[PDB]
RNA sequence: CGGUCCGGCCGGGAACUCAAAGGAGACUGCCAGUGAUAAACUGGAGGAAGGUGGGGAUGACGUCAAGUCAUCAUGGCCCUUACGACCAGGGCUACACACGUGCUACAAUGGCGCAUACAAAGAGAAGCGACCUCGCGAGAGCAAGCGGACCUCAUAAAGUGCGUCGUAGUCCGGAUUGGAGUCUGCAACUCGACUCCAUGAAGUCGGAAUCGCUAGUAAUCGUGGAUCAGAAUGCCACGGUG
């Protein structure tokens, strides 16, 4: 089986890749598990908006990491490569996972 | 009741009494007694005199009342004697360790001094 | 410092980022220091361009520069001449192999960058700064914007008091989330000092 | 205190300047540098200089100073009182 | 046959599900006198089945995660009010005048900038 | 506040005897939210109280309750050159909440080693018309007819 | 900052990189329990001859655009100020104002 | 459901919890009273939520010639064999004193010992580092697993149950100091953190004065992160009890 892994910023531009990852393997493949979501990672941040001194005046920022995991039951022979050939958007990173 | 130089209150327990020792603690009452067989929870009334010659060697062993002080004023007269840090710091009265000196050092420094 | 920057406050709403790729923290801020190289790099060097938004994105560890401009003939030149010229540059500073493409820029009198920056050099070039705040104006609600708001900031004609100026034509909504407000911010290098210049440019709200 | 499996610590430039009086034979005054370098008992009965931040005060070494560094005998900051 | 609620509290979530039986108690495979030792928690574990006259009637086994002992408390009668309404259906009109339907929504607030706690702001000094 | 007179909110009855009044009480005594202890020291400090009595724990705090109520009370006005201390009737709730307040304020003085047995013999006392809040009840009623030319 | 600081902070860069695989192999001797003690006692005599710009402790994360000694974050490689700029004007991606 | 090493562990099961994505939901929309036939207000009706449901972000024209030329940028002035540059050591940590902001306390709603229950939110590759072994201990050794709903940091503490102290400067309090160490780091003297043994100040609730807070709030209890080789009682987050 191949587990893949969806990496982005933004929600709805990995949801125009997920479904576009499972329609590759759907039609060359067999058994497209699912696109099962992950917790979404957080990573807050908070800075001094004042450049000298204002120790309460702050920012506080946020990146939200979306991840998405698809795993393919049966690997055919178009399963790999064509997907291998099939690239994605920037901001998607995807990650598969041979066995 | 009368261990190392010193007495020892009789209606505390056993492990609490013994650190009325100048050089022993929680730690070393438990040390003290495991080594002469004695339960913590009884207090120094109602021990056999047996036990309490069992109790006295057991202190014996380490360093305490006398030894200890003529110890430490040793070691702080060795400082005394080098003129280190360690030693200005000793005899001007300031804290030794670090501390801050520009506020709160008022353990080494006593009471506040006012300006006359 | 009163108010929020009208981009950074709309950016998971209505504006879009001007860098929209991927890395993890290992190789992020190597990206920044790229993005940030190469944005310095084509602004010194497209200045005569009415550049306005270049925009940065990175697939499979190859970057593609998105210029926009008011004119592309000053970007491209002969076909391939200056492009494939900025093209190898690019690829010296981002350390992979790189990709132009131009978006050109409808309508640059709607366009706050190109606004500012023209406010800029007729301030440099010394002219008074009131007749240069009016036809910024009167050009974008001509041209069909909603509402602007331009200012300029601090030594104004070579005054010893620094003080700032504001027109405001049409609506600018600033506290409304779904505005698009298209707001940036450029600076004048005069002889008697630094004159700051922002614009807001208020299109309609987008109803998403 | 540092770790004992690093055993003591000393300038290798203070260390070979021991090595050459020890053998040498000379009482002249050692101005040195290392006020982090620890006393080593081959240094007793010499007058090595240590610096303080502004001049180089001389220490002659005793038996009770090996177990301490030179940083120690070459105090930093002058003060005598407020009033 | 089992008759299923959900409850939640501050960071809680019950899992309860009511058969008809005698009264047994199993919360994550323990006693109710066995997992919350506070009487206070017992109590409110069994107001809903105390208002109706139910609480030989029916056994029912609760799991819950998160939270502390009171918020777990609180949470499984929520669930149980829950599982009641599918019960019967008839308890709505008496369960809303409990007070017991309603999920208690007060979350905790969130640590602010400045503010030391969620609302508690710094000494002040003029001089 | 200035706007608006508030609604307030509502209070469980307590596990061990279902009053709503008792679990106010548990509240005045317990610090720093701890109820769980506060809940273990009206139970043992009530538990000897309907022993030295023989009555319901109900009822027997009841009559401690009873006798530190207080009846009037002062409050300052200062519409002159002085403070005037004008006596106001007090409503039936914070007759309640008064007396509770005073007799744990008084059981924190009491010199007993448990909580519970300061709380204890203090409601005895009480009960009995004697102790630091029954003098506290006094006070306010001796300040009252001090100040009953006021109205 | 100066020129000269971030000059500096060039070269503690490279002289740390450079000396890198020797200074870690000095460390395995002496953090060593199973080695000869005269060799542990030469690889820290060793490890002083060293220039002390080898260092990974040396070197300060300057931010990478000014300079600026404090403020830092490992993230972004900027000051707490240029991130600031950077993300209103969207060069950062995927980050924005949070609320919860 | 079946099976068991009694562990969701294992066949499985997709319900449930949860994870996101999309959508529904609350609008004075309805009912009654008041109101100037209005705006609106009061009440109850359903409902998870009722009138802005709670919290955040969002800060008008301006004010204080407010702050910052030491993030950066920049007019003018100044320095150019020094006001620039390099290195070692020192200092930024001094100390009759005055103030701010905090932490821990003055204990019995507690200290202590044993046993035991319930969290959330995060970080992790020059990193997080199980398990096992050694050490009283901080740690050390070997060393899996993990770029992470998997593994690790990481056992939440307050709580409860039992025992103990029994009002004392105490089995309260922990300063100070001595001795012995560990770890980081070229290097812990000035000037780090932590551990062990010993030491056991002041302090018994605080003058005039003064601060915060209206509900999951104050109060209290632990947890994590940023910065960072190491180095918080600060700061920023998180849940418990309430
Ligand atoms: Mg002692
Ligand atoms: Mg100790
Ligand atoms: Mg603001
Ligand atoms: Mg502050
Ligand atoms: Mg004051
Ligand atoms: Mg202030
Ligand atoms: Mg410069
Ligand atoms: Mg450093
Ligand atoms: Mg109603
Ligand atoms: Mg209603
Ligand atoms: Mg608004
Ligand atoms: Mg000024
Ligand atoms: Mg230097
Ligand atoms: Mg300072
Ligand atoms: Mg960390
Ligand atoms: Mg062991
Ligand atoms: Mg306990
Ligand atoms: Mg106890
Ligand atoms: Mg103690
Ligand atoms: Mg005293
Ligand atoms: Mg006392
Ligand atoms: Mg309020
Ligand atoms: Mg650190
Ligand atoms: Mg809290």
């Amino acid at each position: 089986r191949i587990r893949i892994r969806l990496k982005a910023f933004d929600h709805r531009l990995i949801d125009q890749a997920t479904a576009e990852i499972v329609e590759t393997a759907k039609r060359t493949g067999a058994q497209v598990r699912g696109p099962i979501p992950l917790p979404t990672r957080k990573e807050r941040f908070t800075v001094l908006i004042s450049p000298h001194v204002n120790k309460d005046a702050r920012d506080q920022y946020e990146i939200r990491t979306h991840l998405r995991l698809v795993d393919i039951v049966e690997p055919t022979e178009k399963t790999v490569d064509a997907l291998m050939r099939l690239d994605l958007a920037a901001g998607v990173d995807v990650q598969i996972s041979l066995g | 009741a009368r261990i190392a130089g010193i007495n020892i209150p009789d209606h505390k327990h056993a492990v609490i009494a013994l650190t009325s020792i100048y050089g022993v603690g929680k730690t070393r009452s438990k040390a003290i007694l495991a080594a002469a067989g004695i339960a913590e929870d009884v207090k120094i009334s109602e021990l056999s005199e047996g036990q309490i010659d069992t109790l006295r060697d057991e202190v014996a062993k380490f360093v305490v009342e006398g030894d200890l002080r003529r110890e430490i004023s040793m070691s702080i007269k060795r400082l005394m004697d080098l003129g280190c840090y360690r030693g200005l710091r000793h005899r001007r009265g300031l804290p030794v360790r670090g501390q801050r000196t520009k506020t709160n050092a008022r353990t080494r420094k006593g009471p506040r001094k006012p300006i006359k | 410092g009163q108010k929020v920057h009208p981009n950074g406050i709309r950016l998971g709403i209505v504006k879009p980022w001007n860098s929209t790729w991927f890395a993890n923290t290992k190789e992020f801020a190597d990206n920044l220091d790229s993005d940030f190289k190469v944005r310095q790099y084509l602004t010194k060097e497209l200045a005569k361009a009415s550049v306005s938004r270049i925009v940065i994105e990175r697939p499979a560890k190859s970057i593609r520069v998105t210029i926009h401009t008011a004119r592309p003939g000053i970007v491209i030149g002969k076909k391939g001449e200056d492009v494939e010229k900025l093209r190898k540059v690019v690829a010296d500073i981002a350390g992979v192999p790189a990709q132009i493409n131009i978006a050109e820029v409808r309508k640059p009198e709607l366009d706050a960058k190109l606004v500012a920056d023209s406010i800029t050099s007729q301030l440099e070039r010394r002219v008074m700064f009131r007749r240069a705040m009016k036809r910024a104006v009167q050009n974008a609600m001509r041209l069909g914007a909603k509402g602007i708001k331009v200012e300029v900031s601090g030594r104004l004609g070579g005054a010893e008091i620094a003080r700032t100026e504001w027109y405001r034509e049409g609506r600018v909504p600033l506290h409304t989330l779904r505005a698009d407000i298209d707001y940036n911010t450029s600076e004048a290098h005069t002889t008697y000092g630094v004159i700051g210049v922002k614009v807001w440019i208020f299109k309609g709200e987008i109803l998403g | 205190p540092r770790s004992l499996k690093k055993g003591p610590f000393i300038d290798l430039h203070l260390l070979k300047k021991v090595e050459k009086a020890v053998e040498s034979g000379d009482k002249k005054p050692l101005r040195t540098w290392s006020r982090r370098s620890t006393i080593f008992p081959n240094m007793i009965g010499l007058t090595i200089a240590v610096h303080n931040g502004r001049q180089h005060v001389p220490v002659f070494v005793t038996d009770e100073m090996v177990g301490h560094k030179l940083g120690e005998f070459a105090p930093t900051r002058t003060y005598r009182g407020h009033a | 046959n089992q008759y299923y609620g959900t409850g939640r509290r501050k960071s809680s979530a019950a899992r309860v599900f009511i058969k008809p039986g005698n009264g047994k108690i199993v919360i994550n495979q323990r006693s109710l006198e066995q997992y919350f030792g506070r009487e206070t928690a017992r109590m409110v574990v069994r107001q809903p089945l105390e208002l109706v006259d139910m609480v030989e009637k029916l056994d029912l086994y609760i799991t819950v995660k998160g939270g502390g002992i009171s918020g777990q408390a609180g949470a499984i009668r929520h669930g149980i009010t829950r599982a009641l309404m599918e019960y019967d259906e008839s308890l709505r009109s008496e369960l809303r005048k409990a007070g017991f339907v309603t999920r208690d929504a007060r979350q905790v607030e969130r640590k602010k900038v400045g503010l030391r706690k969620a609302r508690r702001r710094p000494q002040f000094s003029k001089r | 506040p200035r706007r608006r007179v508030i609604g307030q909110r509502k209070i469980l009855p307590d596990p061990k005897f279902g009053s709503e009044l008792l679990a106010k009480f548990v509240n005045i005594l317990m610090v720093d939210g701890k109820k769980s202890t506060a809940e273990s020291i009206v139970y043992s400090a009530l538990e000897t109280l309907a022993q030295r009595s023989g009555k319901s724990e109900l009822e027997a705090f009841e009559v401690a309750l009873e006798n530190v109520r207080p009846t009037v009370e002062v409050k300052s006005r200062r519409v002159g050159g002085s403070t005037y201390q004008v006596p106001v009737e007090v409503r039936p709730v914070r007759r309640n909440a008064l007396a509770m307040r005073w007799i744990v304020e008084a059981a924190r003085k009491r010199g007993d080693k448990s909580m519970a047995l300061r709380l204890a013999n203090e409601l005895s006392d009480a009960a009995e018309n004697k102790g630091t809040a029954v003098k506290k009840r006094e006070d306010v009623h001796r300040m009252a007819e001090a100040n009953k030319a006021f109205a | 900052a100066k020129q000269s600081m971030k000059a500096r902070e060039v070269k503690r860069v490279a002289l740390a990189d450079k000396y890198f695989a020797k200074r870690a192999e000095l460390k395995a001797i002496i953090s060593d329990v199973n080695a000869s003690d005269e060799d542990r006692w030469n690889a820290v005599l060793k490890l002083q001859t060293l220039p002390r710009d080898s260092s990974p402790s040396r070197q300060r994360n300057r931010c990478r655009q000014t300079g600026r000694p404090h403020g830092f974050l490992r993230k972004f490689g900027l000051s707490r100020i240029k991130v600031r700029e950077a993300a209103m004007r969207g060069e950062i991606p995927g980050l924005k104002k949070a609320s919860w």
